């Protein structure tokens, strides 16, 4: 499973859409095969692991209890309403699972806005009482590094892990516990349309000639000015990002963005 | 060693989301099954009262495996509600991104989700790489050498010798397993291609980002069309085209030959996991308001009666809750849907899932690649018929073999090959349309205060529909009815087993501690539980 030599990662799925897992599969230089063969030992991951059922849960127990230590990477919010019953794995609530496992980790990374801040299932009226990891588990002393976004840039996960492995510590974190090396700038201050913003040159509609010519998307709802992420710099899939595809930022790396950034097409 | 008693698989891994499968086994064969979905989020509840334009952004987060599909369904739904007819280029771009999604999704499913049910990766260490290379080169026009495969073996040997098996820890094949049939060389070929597919899928997903901003969770759709003016440029089209061509080569030269070599080794799997009824919505429209303008057409088949394909009547869908963790027992058409959670624990008041149970004219319907392929075949679709016939011929089996776990797995490949080719046709059509001077990608529209709308997508797992009731210009009701809901939802108020449940009856289980046969059938449906429950 794991013992010596590559650092052990236990990857947990709570209330999630698996988009964060999929983002990790997009890893580029290093690619995911290098990450799981050379860099790390991926010791539990429900999406791709061979074992199922009891065999899978024994793999989890072996990983978590290893004297060698593990890193937890957590995808999804924790449903806390009704004593956690809205989300169960192996007939345990996700709240229970995370409460037992996460305090045992050497380091915890909350990956994606759901794990960091509660995410889509936490949007009003939040029927499942979904919480981010640090909120849910504050009483146990868990302080996960928050890598926000819906999903985040996988560059930001790999970079955080590499930093931690090298330095044996978290990188500098902002007041939302996000690494400043990735989340220190607004989307907007990095945006190629900023000169149009400065000039008050806004697209009035998506069909307009102004939108064709690449004018600023603020009037159409762009949340770049209030969103911290590295999207314009790193891009996604080595090729694009929302504003370059003509669509406003929806604020997806910010807490409560589903309710704070809506309606998405207004500012 | 023929077991009687229960078997529970929880978690079912190598799916999206949180599934518990329960079976009763008698004398080594499954006699009964329950499909229990163990996470609820409540996106339909969350959407109430919001701006209909916001729906696609929320609903895309139904699922990141079948990313984009729900954004597309919601946008089709709101487009329909407001009565906008999007420009031809918006249809082309939306269709091209969807075709790319199919290719990414199905490649990852076969290799990264399904294949470990049939491939013993550790047995690849025992293989003769020169023999394996000869076999690989015999099934594909792509030539593979002994050195190519030894490099994979060496990397695997280093990994295994570390004792840190990572994702292979406690695999059902470790130590050997009587239900694992492949020889070492075929295991090595499949393992090499599993690894190759980890990098190829990066390209397949990138194709979506070229027009669609990013993968996962695209960001280029709006009511009225699309936003990506850059998608009109020769440079972006060329970038897409290059990624598509490489992805299609992998489909044709790697995936399909591997699928056939594994299917041939597991031909007994034609005997398990059959289903009775099929529903499909069609996909890739010329006309956003006419399902019959789609490259694959909609249809309904009951009791495998493919000579009598019935039209799809959207009013004949109702979603049951009697065996689900919702209030009461009343099935609802989605324009009158209700999402009222009420948990009773496993089998409390005969309820065992967060999924509703969709029924069509009261019947449980398989949807997904086998439905799409079989209905298109039976409609005379020439590309589907050519590929399907070639597959059946290669495998030496008749059409009845498709009604099975193997059949369904094959159908997933068939549709991948057909859609990979058709993306090229759409791409050409799109180029041709630009060349005529049509540079429009979004149309204006107005929000009604009161309206109903529906959007239909045939996603990689089948018929997806999003349903809106607009009231005071806001979301009055928004209901998702998702492919995995059809296939993996529970029983209805007539106690009819769902497709996955029914398909499990008869499954042999060699080793109740390592019940890979259950996984083979369940995985053949490609479950997505975040999709099914939302
Ligand atoms: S952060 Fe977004 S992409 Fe990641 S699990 Fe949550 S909804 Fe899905
Ligand atoms: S498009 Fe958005 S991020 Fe770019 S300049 Fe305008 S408001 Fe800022
Ligand atoms: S929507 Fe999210 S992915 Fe970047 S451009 Fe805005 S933070
Ligand atoms: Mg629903």
């Amino acid at each position: 499973l794991m013992g010596p030599r590559r650092p052990s990662v236990v990857y947990l799925h709570n209330a999630e859409c698996t988009g964060c897992s999929e983002s990790v599969l997009r890893a580029f230089e290093p690619y995911i095969d290098t990450l799981i063969l050379d860099t790390l030992s991926l010791d539990y991951h429900e999406t791709i692991m061979a074992a199922a059922g009891d065999a899978a849960e024994a793999a989890l127990e072996q990983a978590v209890n290893s004297p060698h230590g593990f890193i937890a990477v957590v995808e999804g919010g924790i449903p806390t309403a009704a004593n956690g019953i809205y989300g169960k794995v192996a007939n345990h609530t996700m709240l229970d699972i995370c409460s037992r496992i996460l305090p045992k980790a050497q380091a915890v990374i909350a990956y994606g806005t759901c794990a960091t801040f509660g995410g889509v299932q936490a949007a009003k009226p939040n029927p499942t009482g979904a919480k981010g990891v640090n909120d849910a588990l504050k009483h146990l002393g868990v302080k996960a590094i928050n890598i926000a976004g819906c999903p985040p840039n996988p560059y930001n996960l790999v970079g955080t892990i590499v930093y931690y492995l090298k330095n044996k510590a978290a990188p500098e974190l902002d007041s939302l516990n996000r690494p400043t090396m990735f989340f220190g700038q607004t989307v907007h201050e990095q945006c190629p349309r900023l000169p149009h913003f400065d000039a008050g040159e806004f697209a009035p509609s998506f069909e307009s000639e102004e939108a064709r010519k690449g004018w600023c998307l603020y009037e159409l709802g762009c949340k770049g000015p209030v969103t911290m992420n590295n999207c314009p710099k790193i891009k996604f899939n080595q090729t694009n990002w929302p504003v370059d595809a003509g669509h406003p930022c929806i604020g997806c790396s910010e807490p409560d963005f589903w309710d704070a950034m809506t309606p998405f097409y207004q500012n | 060693s023929s077991y009687s008693g229960p078997i529970v698989v929880d978690p079912v891994t190598r799916i999206e989301g949180h599934l518990r499968i329960e079976v009763e086994v008698e004398n080594g064969k499954v006699k009964n099954a329950y499909s229990s979905s163990t996470l609820f989020r409540g996106l339909e509840i969350i959407l109430k009262g919001r701006d209909p334009r916001d729906a696609q952004h929320f609903t895309q987060r139904t699922c990141g495996v079948c990313t984009y599909t729900h954004a597309l369904a919601s946008t089709r739904c709101v487009d329909n509600a407001v009565g906008v007819h999007i420009p031809k280029n918006a249809t082309y771009i939306r269709n091209l991104v969807l075709g790319a999604q199919y290719l990414h999704d199905h490649i990852v499913h076969f290799y990264h989700l399904h294949a470990l049910d049939f491939v013993d990766v550790t047995a690849a260490l025992k293989a003769d790489p020169a023999k394996a290379a000869k076999v690989a080169s015999s099934i594909s026009p792509r030539k593979t050498t002994a050195a190519d495969l030894k490099a994979v073996q060496d990397k695997l040997k280093t990994f295994v010798e570390t004792g840190q098996l990572g994702p292979f820890t406690n695999a059902y094949f470790l130590g050997g397993h009587p239900a694992y049939y492949l020889d070492p060389e075929t295991n090595l070929i499949a393992t090499a291609h599993y690894l190759e597919a980890l990098r190829l899928q990066v390209k397949a997903a990138r194709a979506m980002a070229v027009f669609g901003a990013k993968n996962p969770h695209t960001q280029f759709t709006v009511v009225g069309g699309v936003t990506c003016y850059d998608a009109l440029t020769p440079q972006r089209i060329a970038e897409f085209e290059a990624l598509w061509k490489e992805t299609k080569a992998f489909v044709d030269e790697v995936y399909i030959p591997d699928l056939l070599v594994v299917a041939a080794a597991y031909k007994d799997w034609t005997q398990y996991g059959g289903t009775d009824n099929f529903i499909t919505f069609g996909e890739f429209p010329k006309d956003e308001y006419d399902l019959n303008s789609r490259f694959f057409k909609p249809g309904v088949v009951f009791k495998r009666d493919f000579k009598n394909i019935k039209p799809f009547d959207k009013m004949q869908i109702e979603e049951h809750v009697r065996h689900s963790w919702y209030e009461g027992a009343e099935a609802r058409h989605p324009w009158k849907g209700q999402t009222q959670p009420k948990y009773t624990d496993l089998h409390g008041d005969d309820r065992y899932s967060w999924m509703k149970a969709p029924r069509y004219m009261g019947e449980p319907m398989e949807t997904g690649p086998l439905a799409q392929v079989l209905i298109a075949y039976s409609q005379g679709h020439p590309k589907v018929k050519a590929v399907t016939d070639a597959v059946l011929a290669k495998l030496g089996v008749g059409p009845e073999a498709l009604f099975s776990t193997l059949g369904r797995t094959a159908a997933r490949g068939i549709e991948t090959a057909v859609i990979a080719e058709y993306v090229g046709v759409m791409l050409q059509e799109y180029k041709d349309n630009i060349a005529k001077g049509d540079n429009v990608i979004c149309a204006p529209w107005e929000m009604p205060k009161q309206a109903e709308g529906v959007g239909f997508v045939n996603a990689p797992r089948g018929g997806l529909s999003h349903w809106i009731r607009i009231e005071d210009g806001k979301i009055g009701n928004f209901q998702l009815v998702v492919p995995s809901t059809w296939t993996l939802g529970p029983r209805c108020d007539k106690n009819k087993l769902s497709p996955v449940e029914a398909s499990l009856i008869g499954t042999p289980v060699a080793d109740a501690k390592r019940p890979v046969e259950i996984l083979r059938t369940v995985h053949s449906f490609d479950p997505c539980i975040a999709c099914g429950v939302h």
